[PDB]
RNA sequence: UAAAGUUGCUGCAGUUAAAAAGCUCGUAGUUGGAUCUCUCUCGGCCGAAGCGUUUACUUUGAAAAAA
């Protein structure tokens, strides 16, 4: 089930049993790769990446056909962001809620959200230095948020 | 029938299932009498595969033949459908039948006076003779019945996919019944149609009778 | 019920579960050859886009997404591949 | 043509390098072949009389060697007797790490490198004009072993005949029971 | 079941399931017995010969019994392939 | 979450044996239980089964013959030593003429018999009968 | 002390007989999905030296007062 919330919904995504590009698909690595590298100098993250390449190139996976992860693609050229987008859209959405909050004090639901919010950001925090993606110092203060994304 | 080119259905037996109306089923389906339908058509109503309702009545004359004495048979009929074809079946193979009510404690009461022991058990209605099902339980008792689409089959062994509705599918299925258990053992043949009409196992329905009646 | 292969199901068992309860998954989705009359460009379209796919060549709205597929422009063909 | 890593060629090889420069001089794809090479050649005995050559190719070229293995496939056959020309790609193996094993751990092992992976790749090029689309494994009895492999059935004509040079292949370089089928439809 | 010296020491031998393989007891009584005949493959009379059946009282009450005896009797080869 | 696959496992086939079923589907696989799958076929209780190789962790189909009163799984695994066997053999078998403890020991899984005869302990797993 | 499976690790209970925190977050603790089949040199095949990425486990052996 969910991590915060009662739901134990299903709906998620299954890739299909072959791992052989389609033959339909002209498209080299090197192609996809530049492809990739366009997309992100215009500033878009590895998933929009893989939503767009999806649906307008016909690409079903990129680890099929260059055999590596967005991320690891980026990352080899250079063009990746200091820190995880996944992290970056949790302390972005902690600071709009914050920003609500502090014009509505009443709004209890809105700090229960928020309290929610922050302990999965701690989680996630402690995993990336566990790995070493962040230094060991990083921290996650309200204060500083706003100036972090 | 194992494949035999003897046992197959005929064209004739297609032609009086296709007139009684056999292969209409209702519009509930028990999910364990799912394997004999065909297909669901609009205004809900199931389709029953003639092919395996006659495979399992093959089936059932092959168990009721092997039956020494034909008086251990017993035939049950609690609607009154059934009654004149339990009574037809029982006359013509030598069977013992109860058309109307079933006492309780005919299988296991033993100082009553209809006290008896039968060695197999075919009923009409798996929905509307369940008591005999039920006491078959207590006496090592096999069953054959002549289920529909929506019937539990709950101590019964051997299932007929008939229609138990309509009196004439229900004399239909008896007399077709019969007439493989008379054909199997050996007494009518196989070359010749049966002398009796399946028009004899149907039910009177007093409506016709009052009407043959006043014919002449 | 106590009797079922199920090493064999029926191909239209298969396509009736849900795609991760099957004994191997499989997508439902599908990739396609879509063509605008105006233009005669074929433009590969994923059926559960998400984003608006425009022409290259003259900027026509080939799809509009939708909760479960995206829908095609009037006038718009499509076929599927392989 | 043929550079083996032990440097030590032998007949089988010396002719099939002779008909790889007649198919580079008297065919149409002068420049692939020319930038191609094989490492090693081997014949076996499969189906009570039928023959099998195995080309074994550098793993660099076998992407390469994939574009023209139908046609390559088609002249080696018409150039030898009745025969069935496979080609497979040259797979090292590493022993698995062990508390007594000495510095060849002075690097971790590659996932590439494993017995297993070894086995995989070697089975989907074995049979590479069709995709494989699924594999079962039967636990026999006795405890032995049956693979079944599941080939495409838009190329079922193209290999229908093989298959029983496959599972002599499979079975010489594996030592493994393989069966191939072609399933209705998914 | 039988000694070191290799004799037999039972009462008696309890006959099984023919569906689930389960062990019929003495005070099972919703258990069956069941004989299907054997006709001849020429004319289709009564040959004489049948297949013996056993099922068990918790098949019965499970309403499984019809579908145990289908198979058993299309594996035998009375009922026909093409069923 | 899932902590356990081969008590999923073995539970999973209990109830279908239970329930008087023909055939198991167990997933996902493992050679722990393949190894066990294997020891309880060894010795006649299910029979062979088949192990359908999706790109994620298999799955198994399993078919049954009726013979299986119970199997079942220890947690967690105890060190077992060749002077403490016949303690669990005395606690988890029904009679000394039949029933297996399984063990997985330096020299492979195998059962408590089997363990004997080769003078080593391990780590128990399950037991069946 | 056993009886006491009425202190329950083996091995107890928690709807109504005694009993589950009003609800949620969360550190420590506990638990955690698949997957990977001896070595050169120096000395007389063995001797020295490095072993083992290390453990846990199991099986040996040695040392372990009598009463
Ligand atoms: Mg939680
Ligand atoms: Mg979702
Ligand atoms: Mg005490
Ligand atoms: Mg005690
Ligand atoms: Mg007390
Ligand atoms: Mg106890
Ligand atoms: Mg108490
Ligand atoms: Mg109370
Ligand atoms: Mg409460
Ligand atoms: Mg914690
Ligand atoms: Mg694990
Ligand atoms: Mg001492
Ligand atoms: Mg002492």
């Amino acid at each position: 089930g969910r991590m915060h919330a009662p739901g134990k919904g299903l709906s998620q995504s299954a890739l299909p049993y072959r791992r052989s590009v389609p033959t339909w698909l002209k498209l080299t690595s090197d192609d996809v790769k530049e492809q990739i590298y366009k997309l992100a100098k215009k500033g878009l993250t590895p998933s929009q990446i893989g939503v767009i390449l999806r649906d307008s190139h016909g690409v079903a996976q990129v680890r099929f056909v260059t055999g590596n992860k967005i991320l690891r693609i980026l990352k080899s050229k250079g063009l990746a962001p200091d820190l995880p987008e996944d992290l970056y859209h949790l302390i972005k959405k902690a600071v709009a809620v914050r920003k609500h909050l502090e014009r509505n004090r009443k709004d209890k639901d809105a700090k229960f959200r928020l309290i929610l919010i922050e302990s999965r950001i701690h989680r996630l925090a402690r995993y990336y230095k566990t790995k070493r993606v962040l230094p060991p110092n990083w921290k996650y203060e309200s204060s500083t948020a706003s100036a972090l994304v | 029938s194992g494949a035999l080119d003897v046992l197959q259905m005929k064209e004739e037996d297609v032609l009086k299932f296709l007139a009684a109306g056999t292969h209409l089923g209702g519009t509930n389906l028990d999910f364990q009498m799912e394997q004999y339908i065909y297909k669901r058509k609009s205004d809900g109503i199931y389709i029953i595969n003639l092919k395996r309702t006659w495979e399992k009545l093959l089936l059932a004359a092959r168990a009721i033949v092997a039956i020494e004495n034909p008086a251990d048979v017993s035939v049950i009929s609690s609607r009154n459908t059934g009654q004149r074809a339990v009574l037809k079946f029982a006359a013509a193979t030598g069977a013992t039948p109860i058309a109307g009510r079933f006492t309780p404690g005919t299988f296991t009461n033993q100082i009553q006076a209809a006290f008896r022991e039968p060695r197999l058990l075919v009923v009409t209605d798996p929905r509307a003779d369940h008591q005999p099902l039920t006491e078959a339980s207590y006496v090592n008792l096999p069953t054959i019945a002549l289920c529909n689409t929506d019937s539990p089959l709950r101590y019964v062994d051997i299932a007929i996919p008939c229609n138990n509705k309509g009196a004439h599918s229900v004399g239909l299925m008896w007399w077709m019944l019969a007439r493989e258990v008379l054909r199997m053992r050996g007494t009518i043949s196989r070359e010749h149609p049966w002398e009796v009409m399946p028009d004899l196992y149907f039910y009177r329905d007093p409506e016709e009778i009052e009407k043959e009646e006043q014919a002449a | 019920p106590l009797a079922k292969d199920l090493l064999h199901p029926s191909p239209e068992e298969e396509k009736r579960k849900h795609k991760k309860k099957r004994l191997v998954q499989s997508p439902n989705s599908y990739f396609m050859d879509v063509k605008c009359p105006g233009c005669y460009k074929i433009t590969t379209v994923f059926s559960h886009a998400q984003t608006v796919v425009l022409c290259v060549g003259c900027s026509t709205v080939l799809c509009q997404p939708t909760g479960g597929k995206a829908r095609l422009t009037e006038g718009c063909s499509f076929r599927r591949k392989q | 043509i043929v550079k083996p890593n032990g440097e030590k060629p032998d007949e089988f090889e010396s002719g099939i390098s002779q008909a790889l420069l007649e198919l580079e001089m008297n065919s149409d794809l002068k420049a692939q072949l020319r930038e191609l090479n094989i490492t090693a050649a081997k014949e076996i005995e499969v189906g009570g009389g039928r023959k099998a050559i195995i080309i074994f190719v550098p793993v660099p070229q076998l992407k390469s060697f994939q574009k023209i293995q139908v046609r390559l496939v088609r002249e080696l056959e018409k150039k030898f007797s009745g025969k069935h020309v496979v080609f497979i790609a040259q797979r090292r193996i590493l022993p698995k790490p062990t508390r007594k094993s000495r510095t060849k751990n002075k690097q971790k092992r590659p996932r590439s490198r494993t017995l297993t992976a070894v086995h995989d790749a070697i089975l989907e090029d074995l049979v590479f004009p069709s995709e494989i689309v699924g594999k079962r494994i039967r636990v026999k009895l006795d405890g032995s072993r049956l693979i079944k492999v599941h080939l495409d059935k838009a190329q079922q004509n193209n290999v229908e005949h093989k298959v029983e040079t496959f599972s002599g292949v499979y079975k010489k370089l594996t030592g493994k029971d393989v069966n191939f089928e072609f399933p209705e439809f998914q | 079941m039988q000694n070191d010296a290799g004799e037999f020491v039972d009462l008696y031998v309890p006959r099984k399931c023919s569906a689930s393989n389960r062990i019929i007891g003495a005070k099972d009584h919703a258990s069956i017995q069941m004989n299907v005949a054997e006709v001849d493959k020429v004319t289709g009379r009564f040959n004489g010969q049948f297949k013996t059946y056993a099922i068990c009282g918790a098949i019965r009450r499970m309403g499984e019994s019809d579908d145990s005896i289908l198979r058993l009797a299309k594996a035998d080869g009375i009922v026909s392939k093409n069923f | 979450v899932r902590m356990n696959v081969l008590a999923d496992a073995l539970k999973s086939i209990n109830n279908a044996e239970k329930r008087g079923k023909r055939q198991v589907l167990i997933r996902p696989c493992s050679k722990v239980i393949v190894r066990f799958l294997t020891v309880m076929m060894k010795h006649g209780y299910i029979g062979e089964f088949e192990i359908i190789d999706d790109h994620r962790a298999g799955k198994i189909v399993v078919n049954l013959t009726g013979r299986l009163n119970k199997c079942g799984v220890i947690s967690p695994r105890f060190d077992v030593q060749l002077k403490d066997l016949e303690k669990w053999q005395n606690n988890l078998l029904p009679s000394r003429q039949f029933g297996f403890i399984v063990l997985t020991t330096s020299a492979g899984i195998m059962d408590h018999e089997e363990a004997r005869r080769k003078h080593t302990g391990g780590k128990i797993l399950g037991f069946f009968f």
